[PDB]
């Protein structure tokens, strides 16, 4: 339930394996074009584990299929992303979230 | 009425229940601020003692009667069909009087609000029509700054109804205070009403007015205008290129921006129409700009992904080559000389066209217009003209803004008037008849 | 010469203030006349400050650390409306108090930083909301009791500074009496405890407040328990479960430390 | 300025450059304009592009009314030609529309009956040309945002129209997308029995597709042949173009036909399962007009254009990055500058108490709710309120407001709390203290020194959205507190020197909205403890010079400050001498 | 501006006087800086009694008298800290029997017609206490079986006699020198 776009090419042989942590920015939309978060406005790199259930699904598939240093926008269907009951006060039900996530280092 | 009597029969007071509800808001009227303190706490004492002894007289429930009774009518018109056009023009002021007595008989008596709130819930319940809406909502203010006991027992649907009432009537700022009210009141704050406000609000991001920063865009053009018309002796196809010698792809927390392709004029003006001058638009942002961001073909503040070989947004050492095809409608980019699988097609070619790019802070673009202008990396397409061909032959060829106000002292800016229109672009041989 | 000193600055900036100006702001001149007293009351600041100062051993310090993380969340649970989740997180700071070594360790710190008395606002809150139906969050408000008269049982001067409360248990002695299951975690509990074995207090112990518990207990002579009737017990004309719970309270008041005191 | 004008105001910020003042201006007794101004004064100009508002009531040509709905009539609005027939009447062409669009769908799909009702995205609004009006001057259909074309002759010819080609690697045009800001259709073409019929006006329905983006229109019952499609997630305003033929033009009558939803369950969310046709008071006719002003940015992006070579061509290069704010009308799909709410009443009430309820869901420590807020307002708009100059003075305090109740108020309440209670642990660094710092008895800068009470721990959650994680609902959203204190340091010393000159400009306007906000954010900084040692030593500079020099220019304390400034400083004095109660409680346990 | 403050205060509308910290402080502060407080020469004791004067004139030049009455009036009849100050400075004020202090006193209420000033003196009255035999053989019993007081004042018998004393001594202060208004007016 997850495509991945390429803005920016990155080495394409390194990719996040189990036990690593990403450190990616992640610029975050839905599809009216609204933005909800941006670890960018926070000057403040993320960081999560792969396949420790840290983040949601569609984003943490997209993490896995990017490599290192690319750029990747992240389409995330609702089944992958917050389900139905969306996250309150947030994200509203049934929304599809569009990232810009680029994977800085892996570590 | 209700039960039907003949109206002649039946006896309304309609003038003196009007003139009296003056004389008791009037009487009830809260006192004024520019009075000295000892006379405003004796007013305030008087007041205080009205309310009282009408709330103790039971005067509140009376009111709420003569409301229900009223309500029963559902307009202006059906009231003075029942009773007759005399209460139908006052049946409006009749309401708006009897809610601004209610109001002034709870405004600042705990106790008269503690005891509203029973019926608070029925108030509630007609806070949609538009007949009462502003005098329910000052009651329902009025009882929320006043009684503790309304925050306790306001519920999800009365927030929802109240909710909704922002987005059925507009925007109106008194239901934001009657909200804030609701979130707190005498410093104590209700977390489920503030829980229940943000989730029920925020997330639709539709009534509430959004903030965002946007990268300034500023829009750079060369002096050629070239166009299209019958009779007319300019040619139809022009090539150029835009390589980028650096770009930022981060300057700040948004995305750069960097589009290329060409522009139109409304009519024979040299204005770029359809855009504004200042702001966060470029290329492809309007109807008039065609653009090509690396990635994303842009018309009409609209794009749509084109595919092309390693796609990429526009980077560092990219050469991007736009073409125009006014003979048949048709803007087609090649980018580091292998062909974009996209066009622009039948397009309006009434007005002036003009090669642009659309840029915000860190970017290093380089105009290669053909002759002495640059020298083209990738050869043009068979029956392309380069850029440099359409300037006039007086006219010297320069790239300079887009829109005519740029960076400079505010003493020194030359403030622009309308501008003459350039007919003269388009030479159509006129001979006289013979 | 110049002020060179904070206090003398600022004895001036008022003083030079009010007398340029008729402020209109009685907050302000409130405010600047506050600050002023001040300056001129060093000593004042000194009596009101030691009162509330502790030394602590410096292996208790993260210890202590965290009753005053568990204290402030307590005290701030007072400026919010009572509910479901302000009940549970009531609950999880009384307990994680009472399971802190601190609590037990230096009655003395626990009096000054006045928790007894935030308790009492949070129980005042709640026993004020739904006075008439029943009482609303009765859970918490059995813990905030049960604490209590923890509080009580640990020192004798906390037993003090409880009992100078005792007039409010008594009206709202009439809460859970009737309800089993939080027997020993009621208001009327509390006050028992607060003068349980204590032969000074029940001395001080004075005659209307036995007449209030007197009083109410010839309410439930006379009259049933509502709940009890609502619930559908049988229509006895009195109250023996109410009954009995005012007279244990009096057994605690009349009898201390195995001697009766006949005042 | 006319055609082809060209002039320069010169305001006399620099009164140097005035070159006429002293020869006669400046002996009189006159001023410049900009005599004493910190900043450049904001410009205003007409703006070229017309924009759709709201018809005004005043208005001497067209007049709207509200025909309310009845059982067997649909809610209409009408639009009448107030001056027809006579001397000044308008004869050129109107264009209207209605304030709410329909968005389509984002992805689209690949005796009326109730379940069908229930489950359709179609929705209908009808237009009845009126007799006398001559239906072909006009036209009915939808138009999107980009419409802002005012023609005196317009024609469905000259619409703004593109088709985006989208072809495959060999070349086969795989896809064709057709593009336009105008649906519209004529009802001259469309009457084809002709003439006027008078046992009903001339009706042009307009049906809508919301999930197939299909435009149809019904003209007297029968399906005219123009048809439109638009794109996925388009945002259509119904709009009617008319010419003034009769003193009654046209009406939009927002009813329904057999199984097609009527346009209010379209327009709004709440009537999205009511297919009683409704007409609520925020739909209401808007009409194309040039009567706006546009405010000229203060700063403009730094562009260096120059041609390097013959060969290399002309260079265009901007390095320095320039943002500006930006006020979302939701309903309306427009974008302004929030600065330009200076001169828009309504819209700066509205958001000022938009900021107050922002405040107010977030108060006394909704950590939750504050991280909800985190995605609204975010620590950029937050940074860029704060320090931009040309804020308006209501925004600035709001905007001051929020950033204080979101990231700094929970612990700022709770260090006001434990204010009054000094536990000291007795540690080697506690004995050391003392009252004095040296033999010589002069009293220590205030705050500044070592104090070993037990005080309450700072604790901070970052905001993401991403993580599926619960546990950052405690603790307030982090904020950079380093630049926060920078900032304000640098803004207060900018704003004791700016306003000693008692400017006619402060920022927001008066001397109030430039101090009280500033001074209550550092307030709360130095209430938290971030202010240490050299911070401390700069802002109790700043307060009184000569009273905190170390071991002229005048301080906040005696440049002549407005009421609630005062208050402010109070409270600061407060707190300075709360900090000296706190060191003489640790230096008499030391001695003990 | 402070007095004016204070009365302002005292002249709204609450449902009980609220314990103010500035008014309790102020108060005594101006009730000392009036009274200032073997055999002294006629010289000695006249000057006294001018500095007296002009003392309790800072005060009573800026409505003293008139803040102490309307302390008093919206104390309504509870005994308290607040009436405890209220009544220290209105004898500081009305020493020596001050004429113009009475005659100040006496025409704000005649033209005020406050009726709730004369209420709360009856109030304050009747919760005035006395020797109480039950506290004091409960008290000895305490003291008797070793428990020792932790306060030495045992102020449960007699519980406010330096207010008692201030009450009375003030209501005789309003009246000294056969003020004649006063004494029929009360």
């Amino acid at each position: 339930g997850v495509e991945i776009e390429t803005i920016s090419p990155g080495d394409g042989r390194t990719f996040p394996k189990k036990g690593q942590t990403c450190v990616v920015h992640y610029t975050g939309m839905l599809q009216n074009g609204k933005k909800f978060d941006s670890s960018r406005d926070r000057n403040k790199p993320f960081k999560f584990r792969i396949g420790k259930q840290e983040v949601i699904k569609g984003f943490e598939e997209g993490a896995a299929q990017m490599s290192l240093g690319q750029r990747a926008k992240l389409t995330c269907t609702p089944d992958v992303a917050y389900g139905a009951t969306g996250h309150p006060g947030v994200i509203p039900p049934n929304a599809t979230l569009i990232f810009d996530v680029e994977l800085l280092n892996l570590e | 009425l209700s039960k039907k009597a003949k109206a002649s029969t039946v006896d309304l007071p309609i003038e003196s229940v009007s003139l009296s509800l003056q004389d008791l808001i009037g009487y009830f009227h809260p006192p004024d601020e520019h009075l000295e303190h000892e006379d405003k706490q004796n007013r305030l004492r008087a007041l205080k003692n009205r309310q009282n002894l009408f709330q103790e007289e039971g005067m509140i429930n009376l009111v709420l009667e003569c409301i229900d009774r009223l309500h029963v009518y559902s307009s202006a018109a059906h009231f003075a069909d029942v009773a007759g056009r005399e209460a139908g023009e006052s049946w409006k002021s009749i309401l708006n009087s009897l809610y601004e007595l209610l109001a002034a008989l709870i405004r600042g008596n705990r106790k008269n609000c503690a005891q509203f709130s029973g019926s608070l819930d029925w108030l509630i319940s007609r806070l949609e029509r538009l007949e009462a809406s502003s005098g329910i909502l000052e009651v329902l203010h009025c009882v929320l700054v006043e009684s503790p006991e309304a925050l306790n027992i306001i519920k999800e649907g009365h927030i929802k109804s109240i909710i909704s009432l922002l987005d059925k009537h507009g925007r109106n700022h008194k239901v934001l205070d009657v909200l804030c009210s609701l979130c707190v009141c005498h410093g104590v704050a209700v977390r489920s009403n503030q829980h229940l406000i943000c989730d029920n609000l925020l997330p639709g991001r539709d009534l509430l007015l959004q903030t965002r920063l946007v990268n300034h865009v500023s829009s750079m053009r060369p002096n050629i205008f070239l166009g299209v018309s019958e009779g007319s002796a300019q040619y139809k196809k022009w090539y150029y290129e835009l390589m980028v010698d650096h770009t930022e792809p981060f300057v700040t927390a948004e995305a750069t921006h960097l589009r290329v392709g060409w522009a139109s004029t409304e009519g024979y003006s040299p204005y770029p129409g359809g855009g504004e001058e200042w702001g966060g638009n470029g290329v492809g942002d309007d109807l008039f700009s065609y653009g090509f961001d690396g990635l994303h073909l842009w018309s009409g503040c609209i794009a749509r992904t084109v595919s092309s070989p390693n796609q990429h947004l526009l980077r560092t050492d990219d050469v991007i080559s736009c073409c125009l095809d006014l003979s048949a409608p048709s803007i087609s980019f090649r980018i580091n000389g292998q062909p974009v699988q996209g066009m622009f097609e039948n397009f309006n070619i009434d007005g002036l066209f003009f090669p642009v790019v659309s840029f915000s802070a860190g970017i290093k673009v380089r105009f290669l217009l053909g002759g002495r202008h640059g020298e083209f990396k990738f050869l043009p397409p068979p029956g392309y003209a380069p850029c440099y061909e359409a300037v006039l032959p007086k006219e010297k060829l320069k790239v300079e803004h887009s829109r005519e106000y740029k960076q400079e002292r505010t003493y020194t800016r030359d403030l622009l008037g309308p501008t003459v229109s350039l007919t003269q672009a388009a030479f159509t041989p006129i001979p006289v008849d013979t | 010469k110049k002020s060179s000193t904070l206090q003398q600055l600022i004895s001036e900036t008022m003083v030079r203030w009010a007398q340029e100006s008729v402020i209109e702001d009685p907050e302000l001149v409130r405010a600047m006349f506050v600050l002023l007293h001040r300056q001129y009351d060093g000593i004042g600041g000194l009596v009101r400050a030691l009162p509330k100062t502790y030394t602590i051993n410096g292996v208790s310090v993260e210890d202590t650390i965290n009753l005053l993380a568990s204290l402030g969340q307590i005290r701030s649970l007072l400026s919010v409306r009572m509910g479901k989740e302000e009940e549970k997180l009531m609950i999880r700071g009384l307990g994680d108090i009472m399971n802190n070594k601190v609590f037990y360790q230096h009655p003395n710190l626990m009096r000054a930083l006045g928790m007894h008395e935030t308790v009492m606002e949070v129980m005042v809150n709640v026993l004020g909301g739904g006075e008439s139906k029943e009482i609303t969050f009765p859970k918490m408000v059995a813990n905030c009791c049960r604490f209590l008269c923890y509080f009580c049982r640990i020192s004798r001067q906390n037993q003090k500074a409880m009992f100078d409360h005792l007039s409010y248990l008594l009206e709202n002695s009439s809460v859970g009496l009737a309800s089993p299951a939080m027997r020993g975690s009621t208001p009327l509990d509390v006050a028992a405890a607060s003068v349980m074995d204590n032969n000074e207090l029940a001395l001080a112990l004075r005659e209307p407040d036995l007449e209030k518990v007197v009083r109410y207990l010839a309410g439930c002579g006379l009259q049933s328990c509502q709940m009890l009737v609502s619930k559908g017990y049988p229509d006895i004309g009195w109250n023996p479960v109410e009954g009995e719970r005012y007279l244990d309270f009096l057994r605690f008041a009349v009898f201390c430390n195995g001697e009766s005191v006949e005042e | 300025l006319g055609v082809a004008q060209v002039g320069r105001m010169n305001f006399g910020k620099d009164v140097s450059t005035l070159k006429y003042f002293t020869i006669c201006g400046l002996q009189e007794g006159y001023e410049p304009f900009a005599v004493n101004t910190n900043r450049d004064i904001t410009m205003w100009l007409s703006k070229r592009l017309p924009q759709f508002l709201q018809v005004p009531s005043n208005h001497e040509h067209i007049e709207v009314t509200r025909i309310d709905g009845t059982i067997d009539s649909s809610p209409c609005l009408k639009v009448t030609q107030k001056s027809f027939g006579s001397q000044n009447s308008n004869t050129d062409i109107m264009f209207y529309r209605l304030s709410m669009p329909i968005e389509c769908a984002e992805v689209f799909s690949k005796r009326d009956d109730y379940d069908f009702l229930m489950q359709t995205s179609t929705y209908y609004y009808s237009v009845r040309i009126f007799p006398g009006q001559e239906p072909a001057n006009v036209w009915v259909g939808w138009i999107t945002s980009d419409f802002h074309q005012y023609d005196t002759g317009f024609d469905l010819d000259r619409v703004r129209t593109v088709t985006v080609t989208l072809g495959d690697e060999k070349g086969k045009v795989h896809e064709s997308i057709k593009r336009s800001n105008c649906y519209m259709v004529c009802a001259g073409e469309s009457m084809s029995p002709g003439q006027g019929r008078n046992n009903n006006g001339l009706e042009i329905g307009c049906v809508v597709d919301a999930a197939s983006g299909l435009l149809t229109f019904i003209a007297n019952g029968k399906e005219l042949s123009t048809y439109y499609q638009v794109e996925p997630s388009t945002k259509l305003f119904p709009a009617v173009f008319a010419q003034a033929t009769s003193p009654n033009v046209f009406q939009f009558e927002l009813g329904r036909i057999k199984n097609v939803m009527p346009l209010s369950a379209g327009l709004f969310k709440s009537e999205h399962k009511n297919p009683v046709p409704q007409c609520p008071p925020r739909l209401h006719v808007q009409f194309l007009s040039h009567v706006l002003w546009s405010r000229m940015p203060n700063q403009f992006l730094k562009v260096d254009v120059s041609r390097i070579s013959e060969r290399q061509g002309w260079l265009v290069q901007c390095l320095d990055p320039l943002q500006f704010m930006s006020l979302h009308i939701p309903e309306e799909n427009r974008s302004v500058d929030i600065l330009e709410l200076t001169e828009q009443e309504e819209l700066l009430k509205f958001h000022y108490h938009t900021l107050r309820l922002y405040s107010a869901v977030c108060a006394l420590g909704n950590h939750r709710v504050a991280h909800a807020l985190c995605s609204h307002v975010d620590e950029p708009q937050l940074l860029y309120a704060i320090e931009n100059k040309y804020m308006p003075g209501l925004l600035r305090a709001g905007y001051y407001d929020l950033l204080i109740d979101i990231h700094l108020s929970s612990y700022a309440t709770a260090r006001l709390m434990m204010n009054n209670e000094y536990i000291v642990p007795m540690t080697e660094e506690t004995k050391s203290i003392t009252l004095f710092p040296d033999e010589n008895k002069k009293h220590g800068l205030p705050g500044i020194g070592l104090s070993t009470s037990l005080r309450p721990r700072m604790q901070f959650s970052s905001p993401s959205f991403v993580s599926i994680s619960n546990e950052c609902y405690q603790y307030s959203p982090e904020f950079p507190l380093d630049i926060l204190k920078s900032k304000t340091i640098q803004m207060l010393t900018e704003a004791v020197k700016e306003g000693s000159l008692h400017a006619r400009d402060p920022v927001g306007g008066t001397t109030e909205f430039l101090f009280v906000p500033l001074i209550k954010l550092f307030y709360t900084l130095l209430i938290m403890g971030i202010f240490h040692n050299e911070d401390l030593k700069h802002i109790l500079q700043l307060i009184e010079p000569s009273v905190f020099k170390e071991a002229p220019k005048e301080g906040l304390l005696q440049m002549k400050l407005p009421e609630p400034v005062k208050l402010q400083m109070c409270l600061l004095l407060q707190y300075l001498c709360d900090c000296q109660v706190r060191h003489r409680i640790e230096a008499i346990v030391a001695f003990s | 501006q402070l007095i004016l403050l204070f009365s302002r205060t005292a002249l709204t509308e609450k449902c009980k006087l609220e314990e103010d910290f500035l008014y309790m402080a102020y108060a005594d502060i101006m009730a000392k800086s009036c009274h200032d407080e073997e055999v002294k020469s006629f010289e000695e004791k006249e000057m006294e009694k001018q500095k007296l004067l002009y003392q309790q004139a800072r005060l009573h030049d800026r409505g003293a008298a008139e803040m102490v009455l309307q302390t008093i009036s919206a104390s309504k009849g509870e005994t308290g800290p607040m009436v405890a100050a209220t009544l220290k400075l209105g004898i500081a004020i009305l020493n020596g029997g001050n004429s113009t202090v009475q005659q100040k006193m006496l025409d704000y209420l005649k033209e005020k017609k406050d009726v709730g000033f004369f209420q709360s003196l009856a109030g304050l009255m009747q919760s005035c206490s006395v020797l109480d035999l039950n506290a004091f053989e409960r008290q000895n019993k305490a003291e008797g079986l070793g428990m020792v007081t932790e306060e030495g004042s045992g102020e449960k018998v007699l519980q406010d006699d330096e207010f008692t004393c201030d009450l009375f001594r003030f209501l005789q202060l309003l009246c000294e020198g056969h003020n004649s208004d006063f004494q029929n007016y009360l």
